Parts: C-alpha cells; structure tokens; sequence
C-alpha cells in the first residue's frame, strides 16, 4: 500500500535505454551550463576591469581640471605684468597653450564616454547570459534527478555495475 | 609604433604634447621635456628638473608619485600618457610604499577606501599598526636575528663518516680545499678555513652556500643541512663563501540580549535586478544558522511573479528568540524560480551575520547583492557555506532588500565573556556508555554527551570536537555552558587544532582555542599547512579574526613564511567573494616587510613579461611552424626591457634560489595545449651544478597539482622522519594568478614514453648514464622511488598514470607529472605495478627474488607510515574543501582516502589487505603488456 515509482519504460533494457538516453542529455546540457558560466565570469572580469578603467579616465579628467584651476590662477599676475610691458605677444602665447589644454580634455572626455557606452552593452550581456543560465538550471536538474532515479531502479532490479557503466561510460 | 604621444603638464599651467620612446626612462623624458619646455611660455619661473617627480594615473586607477627615474615608461604603464609635473613634496617613504602596494597586489588601495566600511577601516588601522610595529621591532636586533628573519635553516628531518669541502670568502678569486667530518658544528668548520697563515674572529662571520641565499649556521650538525646532505649523497665538494657580520647589517639596512524574549523576524521589502523566466514566480527562501546545522526551520515567501524588481513586503518569523541567537548567528538566502504551482531553480543566494565585527545585533536596512546559485550534486535549499561578503558587482549583479526591526531604544550587544562565564558556573553505568561512543577504534548519544559533558573534559579532552557538535546552539543556556567549559580546557595537540578550523566549528572562541593550541607549531611544520590554513580564510565571518592575526605574526617572524603566504594570498585575487579579504592581509603583510616587498616586486614583473610572452607564443603557434615561433619567442626576449625584468630575480617557487642570467638560446616551450614556456638560468657565482629552469604555465589551473605535489612532499617528510629516504623529487609548484603559474624544472630526465620510442629500453637507457659501479645505485633509487610515489598515487587514488606522465631521471629517481585528476574521481583506483619497473627493480632478470623482496618491503613501510598520521591526511583535506577544487568537494572525496588507509580496519587488518592488492597488482602486470 505504497506508491512512489516515476520512471517511464517497464523492461530492464528498456530503462536501460533510457537511462543511456537521459545521461547523454544530462552530460550535453551540463557543457553548455559550463560553456556559459565561463562567459559569465570572464564577463564579471571584464567588467570590473571596464569600471576601474572609468575610474582611471576620471582621475585623469580630475588632474586635467586642476591644471586649468591653476592655470588660471597662476596667469592672472602674469597677463596684467606683460599687458602694462605693452608685450601682447607672450600674452597670446599663454592663452593659445591653454586653448590647446582645453582642447585635449574634450579628447579624453570623448573616451571616456565610448567606454562608458561599452560598459552599459557588456552590463546587458551579463544579465543575458545570467537568464539563460537560470533558464537551463531547471532543465540541469530535471535531467541529473531523472537520471538518478534511473540508476537506483535498475540497482534495485539487481542489474550488475558492468551493465550500468556501459550506458552510462557512453 | 615605437613611440608615444605624451602629455606633459607642467606647474605653471602650460601644457606640452611631444613623441617620446616607450623604452625610454622617466630621467631621459625630463631632458627632453626641459629642452622643450626653454621654447614655451613661463619657463623662467620653473625650478631645475631636480626638483620635481613626474605623476600619473596607473594601470589601478590611481595617482602614483615616480620617484624611480631610472624606470622606463613601458614599465610604469600609465593609464593614459599622460604626466604631470609635481613638487618632491612631504613624505615620500608612505607615498611610495602605497602606490607599490597597489600595484603588487592587483588592487589599488583606494577600492577600500571607496567602501565607506568601519570593519575594512578598523582592520586597515589595527594591522598595518601591528605589522609596522613588529618590522621597526624587527631592524632594531643584531645579525644573528635577521639572518634567521630573512635566511632560516634548511634543514633534513646515521652514519659519522667524512669528506673535504670548498670553502672561500667573500671579493676574492682564491679557495681552500680542506677535510670536514659529517657531524661538525658550522661553528668549527668557519675556525679551519680562518686559519688562513697561521686578524679576525669566526663568531663575526656565517657560511653562505654561493649561488644561492642559504646559509649554513646555528646549533646542528654538518649533515643535517639540505646543501651539505645533497651534495654527500650525489658525491660533489660543498662550495661555500664566508660571510662578515658587517656585510649582513648591508643587507639589513633598509626601512541587556538575554531580556529581548521577542521571536527574530525580518522584514523582506524588494528584489532588485533579477533575470529569470516571465512565466515563472520567484520565491525567497530563508533560514537561520551556525555552521552547518540549523537553528530553527526553514521559512518562506510568497509567489510574487517574475520580474527584474519583485516586491515582496512580507514580514518573516522565525520559530527562535533574539535572546536564543548565538554570537555567528547567519541568517541565509536564496532566490528560487518556481512554477505557480497549480498542478525548481536556484537563481541565486546570500548570507549575512545578524551580529557585527563590534558585537552588535544589527537594526535598519540592508542591501544583499546576491551569488548566483552553481547547481550540484546535493541541491540544498540555502548555501550557509558560501561567505558572507557581499558580491562586489554592485553595479550589475542581483539583490535583495532587507529590513532587520528594531530591538530596543539603545543599540544592543552579545554578553561579554564575564557575563557568559557567570551563567556558565550553573562504577557508573554512564561512564562506560560515554566511553565506547568516544572510544571508537545520533540524538540519543547526543544528549548522554551533553548530561556528561564535564566528564568529557576531565577523562576525554581530546573529544571537545564531538561535544561542540552536540551542543545546541539555537539556546543561550547550553551556549553558555559549552563555552565555560572550552575556556578551562586543557592545550590539544597541533592534530585536533587542525580538525577545529573546520567550517563545523564558527565560533570566535573555538578559533581561538584552535589557534591557541597552533602557536606550537614548527615554522618547518606550519610550512607543510600553510596552504590549509590559508583557505580556512574563506569560512570566517569577519575579517579582523585569530587566523590572520596568527598567519601575520608567522609572516613576519619568518620571511620563507611571509613569501608563500604572499603568493598564496596573491594568486587569489582575481577571485571575487575572497578579493577584498585577501587585499586587506597583503597590505598589511607588505607594510612590515618592506624589503621582500622589493623581491616581489621584481618576481610579479617577470611574471607580468612572461604572461605576455605567452600570449605571443599561442597566437605565433597557429601562424607559423615551431623553429620560426621559437625565433621569434628570441627576439621579443632580447628585447631591453624584456631582458632586464627576467633577469636577476629571486625565484617565486624557492626563494633562496638565484635566477640570474636567461640564456635566451635554451629557452624555448613546451608542446602542450597551452604552450607553457621552457625558460633557463644559469649564474656563475653558483656551484657545481649551476643552472635552473622554470615552467610557466598560463592557461590551465595548477591549484590541483599543487595539493597533490605538497601531500607528495609532506609524506616524504613523514617517511624521512622514520628513517626512510624514498628518493622522491618533491618538485617546486606556485599558483601566482589567474589560471597562471611556475613549475620547477627537474633537468636530466624525460618521460618514460619518450625513453622508451628512442630490448627494453628503460634499463639501457639508465645503464648509459649509469656505466659500471654506477648501475647498482642507479637500480635502487629507481626501486625507493617507484615503491613511493607507487603508494602516494594508491593512497591519493591518482589514476590515469601512464608512460606520457611518468617521469625518471639520469640518477634513476622515477617520479610523476601532470596530477589532474586524484581521490579516484573523473571507482577505486587498484595499486599498480608494471611490468617495465619490476624488470629493472629485478635488474633484468626473471626471478630476483632477493630484490623485489626488499621494495615489497619498502611499499608496505611506506604504506604504515602515512596510516600512522591517517587522521591529518583527513584533517588536512577536509579543510581543503574550501578551495572549491571540483574533486575535492564533498564527505564521499574524503572518505576515499579512509578506505584506501583503512582507517576504519586494525593494522594487521590494513596490511593483510595492502598485500592482497599488491600480489593482484604483480598477477595484473603481465596481463597489461600483452
Ligand atoms: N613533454 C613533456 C614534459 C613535461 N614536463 C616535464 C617536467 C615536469 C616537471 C619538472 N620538470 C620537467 N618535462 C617534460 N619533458 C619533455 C622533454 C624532456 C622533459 C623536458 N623536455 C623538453 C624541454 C623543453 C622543450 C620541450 Cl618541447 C621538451
């Protein structure tokens, strides 16, 4: 007065079979979980290193920044001390050099921005790679449980380990 | 492109854009920055170009003052070339200091700043002070102290015959041969070379082994040294050089809850950034633990349906006071995806301690960025396992909102010890049934352990691991009580420490008791653990803990120590969940070990040279033939900056070992899937033999063969301390990144298979490198040697050895390569004997009765021995399951190594079996060559 039983064939070579089958579809599905889980974390390296790198752009920029605050300050004494010497001329030379500065933070800031547009794809990535991971998890563990209660019925039934590895080996 | 476009800003504001060579230093770039500074505005106001550093932004994200000029711009790596001219200004040595850190541990100090984390401060403030103590502690003591700080004693763990030795000093061409016993103290044996005429005194003075950083002093004999031992048994002259006092200190010189009777809950607000399937529901999951067992049961959510941001707003009780909470109370979740159920995926998972690092019950919000969930064998709910640091993928990974509820008014703790101890205070038939449970060689048991739990402390100390176990946690009255017991409990020896650092055991004090009872150990000993001890980290809660504190002191007290636990340490870093853990200890183990900090320097920038090697390499094997690709591996070598960063180098796999001169024309790399790289050295200063190789490996794990390599070198310990040399060939073998790392090169040998292509070879081959009176010696390191690693592969459950993977050298030492597999994982692996090594321990014969006879009795020594020292074979690996290495994973992979000891079966019981499967070993090696 007992019932449990959700195997599907009724022969022992027709378990068997299916326990051949199910193994060969578990061992399948378990290298495409692998194949996926290794992009997830070369993806999780590469985005980490993506952010540090944005880091590193900002810190950049922040140094470029304080070289304009400085400059400005610092040109104050001298463009008033050169405009009263009548010398134009090393006044000129000051303000294009700081026209050039400028120009090389919009470079910078450039390229931090096309990182920034990587970083925001590759985080997209991720997420992706994470649901197709987490939509062949239930079908991982469907196939590893079906498998196993393949193996307990026929080691049940008295079938020797010779028999099992060959489905299984296979 | 040779060159590169480099932005210079100088301290006036000015701003200069000129080409300068990679190659070229940063005192070269200043000249000619200078030069071109003269012909641009505000140049009169400039200091000389003495009088500033250059600055950057380096490969870690942060500012890096350039104090080495002689430092070529390839080699600094700045983030963009950009440089910026800044004053020689304040301290230097902490600037300095700081930016190296960052750059030797992968990981720029600022990333823990960025945290805002009181415990990551706390930690930063306490150990970085104690290990600056104990270095300006350390350069305070004489020559005597340092040289066993940075130099200590290789040692052997018993014949008195003796041989001559060269021996020299230090700036000078001349040698002296001359007569020394075995057994002579280094203290005599400096007096016969100091008398030279006949000026100076031999207590001012050391031996060092020349080529080398060994050093022969100190209370202990001649023989008992590595140096003086390998070179009686090879039969070569020690060459050694003495060494003044005054040229050490050269080296040297550098620089209130028992009230709260309230059941714990918790309020379950938001999920956020979930990725699953839309047909789907999740589920939250969650449960309370310590250690393994749980606490109370397992409670759980409502379907709300899949989504990127469920919401929940649940509150969930659990069947447990907050008075009951123990001190490494962890409540755990995991996020499940199931099905509405109108007729299961784990997705991801998190652990949180529901006390501080300050003892403090926690209150207010908190954000759990979730792990995702690895499916595996024995799918369990929660992982109360996996750590409980937060996933550093702030930005993309899964989370979980949390409100812990207010206690109380003011903040409330854990009782103290005082007030633990103070409700701690509070012939028979039952000695014999506690006996025979604890005697052996379920909750019924349980509680009779528990009734005579002072029983258990007065006749059974050494079960303290038993009765920890069936304490029960989930009530603060028996917590109290187990715990006044452990504080008066007598000193364990090392082996039951051991099994105390297992994850069952996650109480502050256990820890403690267990580190206690550590102190003892040998730094010769704790070497032989260190990769245990280190990945016993991972299953702490908090970060200052006992562990660190004591691997610190032993790093700093010892400088082999504090090399291999930096590499250790280092080789994980590109590890997440243990990044932050692990940066935190090698800052502070480099803050007081300033000067190795310079060795390892100049290893990781070798090993950043050869890595890109590689890569070269891999890419130039599918493109071109092998002779081509070997050529132009040359070049890239030649190469300035190249050539220098692999030269003269101390080696990462023995510190003591000089790597000197690369001779660019034997390196070249072997034919594997990753194509590991053959480099060589060779260094003049050196003795007899004079030449070293490395293998670096990049692409495949190494972690495996490490362990497996460092039980080899450990049972070869454990059988030379019995007096049984094996003659095994303990090779180096150092995990120093991700998926990158060093192997020793054993030079004059090959693989059996290779011998063999080239009647039976494998005897002809020996008898050519062996002629004459050299041949019977020959035979018996071959015998020693395959009796060893025929039990350690048996023990270890190692199959898939075959000729590709077995390897003999010229002296006849047979030994092992390439460990990927072990613990019979991929059915028992059977001992195996083949027919190829019987015939030559036979010497060639059909029937040598007499000689196999002596390597069946080598095996079955060899196989006594480590059953002996079974249970720390079991300890050891059981705390390895931290490492995540996929064999080693589970109860069955520890069991295996029961069985194959016997453990379980007396000693006669093991040999009577050991036997049987010897004999059917012998019967099955005529079978397999037919
Ligand atoms: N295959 C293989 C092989 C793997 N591993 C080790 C090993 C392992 C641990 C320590 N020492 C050595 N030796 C190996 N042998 C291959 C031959 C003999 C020896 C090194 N030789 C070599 C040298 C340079 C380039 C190339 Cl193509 C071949």
């Amino acid at each position: 007065y007992q019932q449990d039983q959700v195997v599907k064939e009724d022969n022992i070579e027709a378990v068997g079979k299916k326990l051949h089958e199910y193994n060969t579809q578990f061992q399948e599905k378990s290298r495409e979980y692998d194949r996926l889980y290794e992009d997830y974390t070369r993806t999780s390296q590469e985005i980490q290193m993506k952010r540090t790198a944005i880091e590193a752009f900002n810190e950049t920029i922040k140094i470029f920044e304080e070289q304009c605050q400085t400059q400005e300050r610092y040109s104050k004494e001298y463009i008033e001390k050169f405009k009263r010497e009548g010398n134009e001329t090393e006044i000129q030379r000051i303000m294009h050099n700081y026209e050039k500065l400028k120009s090389r933070i919009s470079e910078i800031v450039d390229s931090r921005r096309r990182l920034e547009e990587d970083l925001k794809k590759q985080a997209a990535e991720y997420r992706e790679i994470d649901k197709r991971m987490n939509s062949i998890k239930p079908d991982l563990i469907q196939l590893r449980k079906t498998r196993d209660q393949y193996l307990m019925w026929l080691t049940q039934k008295g079938v020797r380990q010779k028999k099992l590895n060959e489905w299984l080996g296979n | 492109n040779q060159s590169v476009v480099v932005d210079f800003l100088l301290p006036t504001g000015v701003y200069l854009n000129f080409p300068v060579s990679r190659n070229a230093n940063l005192s070269t770039i200043k000249q000619l920055l200078w030069h071109r500074a003269q012909y641009e505005p505000l140049f009169h106001m400039l200091s000389g170009p003495e009088a500033y550093v250059f600055t950057c932004i380096n490969q870690t994200a942060e500012q890096q003052e350039l104090e080495d000029e002689q430092r070529r711009l390839c080699d600094v790596q700045p983030f963009l070339p950009v440089l910026r001219l800044v004053a020689r200004e304040g301290d230097r040595v902490k600037k300095l200091i700081n930016s190296q850190i960052s750059l030797l541990i992968g990981k720029g100090l600022h990333e823990f700043d960025s945290l805002c984390d009181p415990e990551v401060n706390d930690f930063r403030a306490k150990m970085c002070q104690f290990c600056e103590e104990a270095a300006a502690r350390r350069q305070q003591l004489g020559w005597e102290a340092w040289l066993q700080y940075s130099f200590p004693l290789q040692l052997e763990p018993l014949p008195n015959r003796a041989l001559l030795v060269n021996v020299k000093f230090e700036g000078s061409e001349e040698s002296f041969t001359f007569q020394v016993s075995t057994k002579d103290v280094p203290l005599a044996l400096m007096a016969c070379a100091l008398r030279k005429k006949a000026v100076e005194q031999p207590e001012d003075y050391t031996l060092q082994v020349n080529g080398r950083h060994e050093y022969l002093y100190g209370s202990y004999p001649l023989c008992q040294f590595q140096y003086i031992c390998s070179c009686l048994h090879s039969g070569l002259t020690p060459h050694l050089t003495m060494v003044h006092s005054s040229s050490i200190l050269a080296m040297r010189d550098e620089q209130s809850l028992w009230s709260l009777e309230q059941p714990f809950r918790i309020e379950l607000i938001q999920g956020s950034k979930v990725n699953a399937d839309e047909r789907m529901k999740l589920v939250v999951q969650a449960g309370l633990f310590h250690g393994n067992e749980m606490l109370c049961k397992t409670v759980s959510s409502s379907e709300v349906s899949v989504c990127s941001e469920p919401v929940w707003k649940q509150r969930l009780e659990f069947d447990i006071n907050i008075c009951d909470l123990p001190r490494m109370a962890r409540l755990c979740f995991a996020l499940y995806a199931v099905i509405e159920k109108a007729k299961d995926c784990p997705i991801a998972w998190a652990n949180l301690m529901l006390f501080d690092y300050k003892d403090q019950l926690k209150t207010g919000e908190r954000c759990l960025y979730m792990w995702p969930s690895v499916p595996d064998e024995k799918g369990e709910l929660l992982n109360p396992t996996g750590t409980v640091r937060s996933n550093p993928n702030t930005d993309s990974a899964a989370a979980l909102l949390i409100c812990l509820p207010e206690v109380a008014p003011h903040p409330v703790y854990y009782p103290a010890l005082e007030k633990i101890l103070e409700l701690g205070r509070h012939t028979e038939e039952e000695q014999l049934q506690l006996r025979e449970i604890l005697e052996r060689r379920y909750e019924h048991e349980k509680d009779l352990v528990w009734k005579l739990r002072h029983e258990v402390q007065e006749h059974f100390p050494e079960a303290l691991a038993r009765l920890l176990l069936v304490t029960k946690w989930n009530k603060h009255e028996d917590v109290a009580q187990m715990l006044y017991l452990l504080c008066s409990w007598p000193e364990l020896p090392v082996l039951s420490a051991l099994e105390l650092l297992d994850f069952s055991f996650p109480d502050c004090h256990v820890g403690s008791f267990a580190i206690k009872s550590l102190r003892k150990l040998t730094d010769d000993e704790l070497f032989q653990y260190l990769l245990q001890l280190v990945q016993v980290l991972k299953y702490e809660s908090y970060l200052d803990c006992e562990l660190t504190k004591f691997l610190l002191d032993r790093a700093l007290a010892n400088r082999k120590i504090g090399h291999f636990l930096f590499w250790h340490l280092r080789s994980e870093m590109h590890v997440p969940s243990v990044a932050l853990r692990f940066g935190l200890i090698l800052e502070a183990y480099c803050r007081g070990s300033t000067h190795h900090m310079k060795v390892l320097m100049k290893q990781g920038e070798a090993l950043s040279k050869l890595k890109a090697l590689n890569d070269f390499v891999k890419l130039s094997s599918q493109k071109t033939p092998k002779p081509q690709t070997k050529e132009l591996m040359h070049l890239c070598m030649r190469q300035e900056a190249y050539l220098e960063a692999l030269s003269h180098l101390q080696s990462p796999l023995d510190p003591s070992t000089l790597l000197a001169e690369v001779c660019v024309e034997q390196c070249t790399f072997m034919d594997s899937k990753m194509k590991p790289l053959w480099i060589m050295y060779s260094n003049e200063e050196a003795g007899s033999g004079g030449s070293v190789g490395i293998i670096f490996k990049n692409g495949d794990d190494l972690r495996q063969d490490m362990l497996t390599l460092q039980m080899i070198q450990l049972m070869d310990v454990l059988w030379k301390q019995e007096g049984l040399d094996l003659r095994m060939t303990p090779y180096g073998c150092l995990p120093t990144g991700d998926r990158t790392g060093l192997i020793e090169v054993v030079l004059r040998s090959d693989t059996i298979a290779n011998i063999q292509l080239n009647k039976d070879a494998l005897l002809n081959w020996l008898k050519s490198k062996n002629p004459g009176e050299a041949l019977d010696r020959a035979i018996e390191e071959f015998t020693l040697s395959c009796a060893g690693y025929c039990v350690a592969t048996y023990v270890l459950g190692i199959g898939d050895r075959h000729s590709d993977n077995i390897m003999i050298r010229e002296s006849g030492q047979l030994f092992h390569i390439d460990f990927g597999h072990f613990l019979g994982n991929f059915e028992r692996v059977p001992f195996i004997l083949t027919y190829d090594f019987v015939h030559v321990i036979q010497q060639g014969k059909t029937n040598n009765s007499e000689k196999f006879e002596r390597f069946r009795g080598y095996c079955e020594r060899a196989y006594t021995i480590l059953r002996r020292h079974g249970l720390l074979f079991l300890h050891l690996f059981a705390l390895m399951r931290a490492a995540g290495l996929p064999e080693l994973s589970c109860s069955k992979d520890i069991q295996y190594l029961k069985d194959s000891l016997a453990l379980g079966k007396t000693e006669e019981e093991a040999l009577k079996h050991f036997r049987v499967k010897f004999n059917e070993a012998l019967r099955e090696s005529w079978k397999t060559k037919v």
